[PDB]
């Protein structure tokens, strides 16, 4: 792991000491190589997980998030290359440094053994995101968005610190291997239900729940792009990972402190997908879809079954890839029209007949297409929920219907129709922004060809 | 034959004796409580360094 996060640190001098004309290239290529060397930790020939030190470990839940975080960086970096091309070189390099800092801190999170390491890094991730959203957003609502996105997190996370501190004072170590093998059943009192809530309602904010999600549209809609990629791809999964790690020390309270959150997730998933059915803003449509997806992950982690954790991991990775892809696809048009309004430009597939295939595949990923790690996750958590209660499929099916609807409606009212003939500024395409979608989709196909990796702790 | 003392002869200590003994323990002092013992040892490095949160060394 050290061999993954030291080169990631060396990517920063590589930015600052290189020419202005040979800085995107070098850092992009070397980031791809970091992604390559982040495959050694998929060499798990055994059941025992990979401990490299007291600091760092890597389980089959860590490794996909690690690899995806190392893999997104070149994509963020190339997507961020048309805008801030007319920016001063120092400003460019500051953007690069923030993205690399995100990479490093997120790898450290997913590789951490203790919960306090994970805490300080889970919170250090806020500073790059806030800077990216605020200094490089295009609109004026970015400031309120940053405030929301920061303070929801901090409100949720201060109780988390208090609970971790309590657990240290009670057990002594706060390490995840030892909390696994030494976990006392809880006495089922209010003093422990508050502990459950303090441990959970930091991650549940970040995933997010439907009661608390207003930070995610305001941020996705206003972050330039790369912030949106990350905020859709791994910052939401940074809560699911934490829940999967911390739930082991909360049994048996999860059997009854989970009803409200499963229920909120399910109903609010339906609510969010219905919103996606009727939404003027494309970058908000993607965001509400992300809420409607992560709600299933919430319910799944609450059920704590093998099928459920499995499907949660699958849906995590799949949603991350396809959501980053859809944000790229919307940015591709926003870099020309400079409008997020979707019904503005609605008759493409004449000018962009190849991007319109990436659109289609991105949507089919989004809706439940079977030979895909999206439907595998959605199906397995549907099966877990049916085992839990047979009356949940009534809601999952409504979601499936609406999720076909808003995705196909997006495709239709953006591509299909009559071309907006008043748009002379529809430049043909960028090889860069075609390679982007290819690099988002080719992993989906590969992982569908081999989902033995993309499962989690339980398979 | 009583001679008057000169200027500074009555202003000095004069070394008496007596059949009396010394007073053993004036002030009627009680026994003193015993101080807390000192930890005898050649001190070593801290066991696993700082037991702080997650720092190794
Ligand atoms: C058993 C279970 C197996 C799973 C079966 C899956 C069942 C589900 C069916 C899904 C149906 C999706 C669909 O409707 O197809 C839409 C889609 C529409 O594309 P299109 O609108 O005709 O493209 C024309 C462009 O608009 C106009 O531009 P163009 O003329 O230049 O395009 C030419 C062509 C050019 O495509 C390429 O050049 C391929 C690029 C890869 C090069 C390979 C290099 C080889 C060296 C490797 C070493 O098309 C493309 O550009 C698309 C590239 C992306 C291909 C994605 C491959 C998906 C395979 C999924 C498996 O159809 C496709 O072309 C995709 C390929 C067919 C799907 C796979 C069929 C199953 C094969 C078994 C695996
Ligand atoms: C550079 C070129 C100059 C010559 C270098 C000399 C080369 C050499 O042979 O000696 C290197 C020297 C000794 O190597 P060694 O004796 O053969 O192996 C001993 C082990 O490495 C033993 O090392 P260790 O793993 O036990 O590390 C000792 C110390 C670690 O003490 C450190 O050096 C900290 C390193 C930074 C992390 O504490 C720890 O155990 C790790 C705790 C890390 C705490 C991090 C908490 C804050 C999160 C990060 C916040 C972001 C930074 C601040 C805010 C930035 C924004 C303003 O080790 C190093 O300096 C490598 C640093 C490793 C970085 C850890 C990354 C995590």
């Amino acid at each position: 792991m050290l061999k993954i996060i030291l080169p990631s640190l060396m990517l920063l001098p590589l930015t600052w000491l290189s020419s202005p004309k040979k800085t995107w290239t070098n850092v992009t290529s070397y980031s791809f190589l970091i992604s390559l060397t982040s495959l050694t930790l998929l060499w798990q020939t055994d059941e025992n997980y990979k401990n490299f030190s007291n600091m760092f470990s890597s389980d089959p839940l860590s490794t996909p998030l690690i690899i995806l975080t190392a893999w997104l960086l070149p994509l963020m970096l190339m997507a961020s290359q048309n805008h801030l091309k007319k920016d001063n070189n120092v400003l460019q390099k500051l953007y690069i440094s923030m993205l690399i800092s995100l990479q490093i801190l997120l790898i450290m999170t997913f590789s951490a053994t203790e919960l306090i390491m994970f805490y300080i890094l889970f919170e250090a991730t806020l500073i790059p995101t806030l800077i990216i959203i605020t200094r490089w957003g295009n609109q004026t609502e970015r400031l309120n968005a940053g405030i929301y996105f920061l303070f929801y997190t901090l409100i949720g996370s201060i109780p988390l610190l208090i609970a971790l501190i309590l657990i240290q004072n009670h057990v002594g170590t706060l390490n995840l291997m030892i909390l696994s093998f030494t976990t006392h059943t809880l006495d089922a009192s209010w003093s422990n239900n508050l502990l459950w809530l303090a441990c959970m309602m930091a991650f549940l904010i970040k995933m997010p729940l439907y009661g608390v999600h207003l930070w995610l549209p305001k941020a996705h809609v206003e972050a330039p792009i790369a912030g949106s990629m990350i905020l859709a791809a791994i910052l939401l999964k940074l809560g699911s990972y934490g829940m999967i790690r911390i739930s082991i020390i909360l049994d048996p309270l999860t059997k009854y402190m989970a009803y409200p959150f499963i229920l909120l997730s399910l109903w609010g998933m339906i609510m969010t997908s219905s919103i996606c059915l009727r939404q003027t803003d494309l970058k908000s449509l993607i965001a509400y879809s992300s809420v409607s997806h992560m709600a299933l992950v919430i319910a799944s982690i609450m059920i704590q079954t093998p099928w459920s954790f499995m499907g949660a991991t699958m849906l995590m990775i799949a949603h991350g890839l396809t959501s980053s892809l859809l944000f790229c696809l919307a940015n591709s048009n926003y870099e020309r029209i400079h409008s997020r309004t979707m019904i503005m430009a609605r008759g493409l597939q004449m000018v962009f007949p190849l991007m319109a295939t990436w659109w289609l595949m991105a949507s089919l990923a989004n809706l439940a297409l079977p030979p895909s790690i999206n439907l595998m996750g959605e199906l397995f958590i549907t099966m877990s929920l049916f085992s839990w209660s047979n009356f949940t499929i009534i809601l999952m099916g409504i979601n499936i219907i609406i999720t076909g609807m808003y995705s196909m409606y997006m495709i239709i009212t953006t591509q299909r129709g009559k071309l907006t003939n008043h748009m002379i500024n529809l430049q043909p395409s960028h090889t860069r922004e075609l390679t982007l979608m290819a690099l988002h989709m080719i992993p989906l196909i590969l992982l569908t060809t081999s989902p033995k990796l993309i499962t989690g702790l339980t398979m | 034959g009583w001679v008057r003392p000169d200027l500074g002869q009555l202003s000095k200590v004069t070394k008496v004796k007596t059949d009396r003994p010394l007073p053993e323990n004036p002030y009627h002092s009680r026994a003193r409580p015993e101080p807390n013992p000192v930890i005898e040892g050649d001190l070593k490095p801290a066991k696993h360094g700082t037991r702080f949160f997650f720092w190794t060394v």
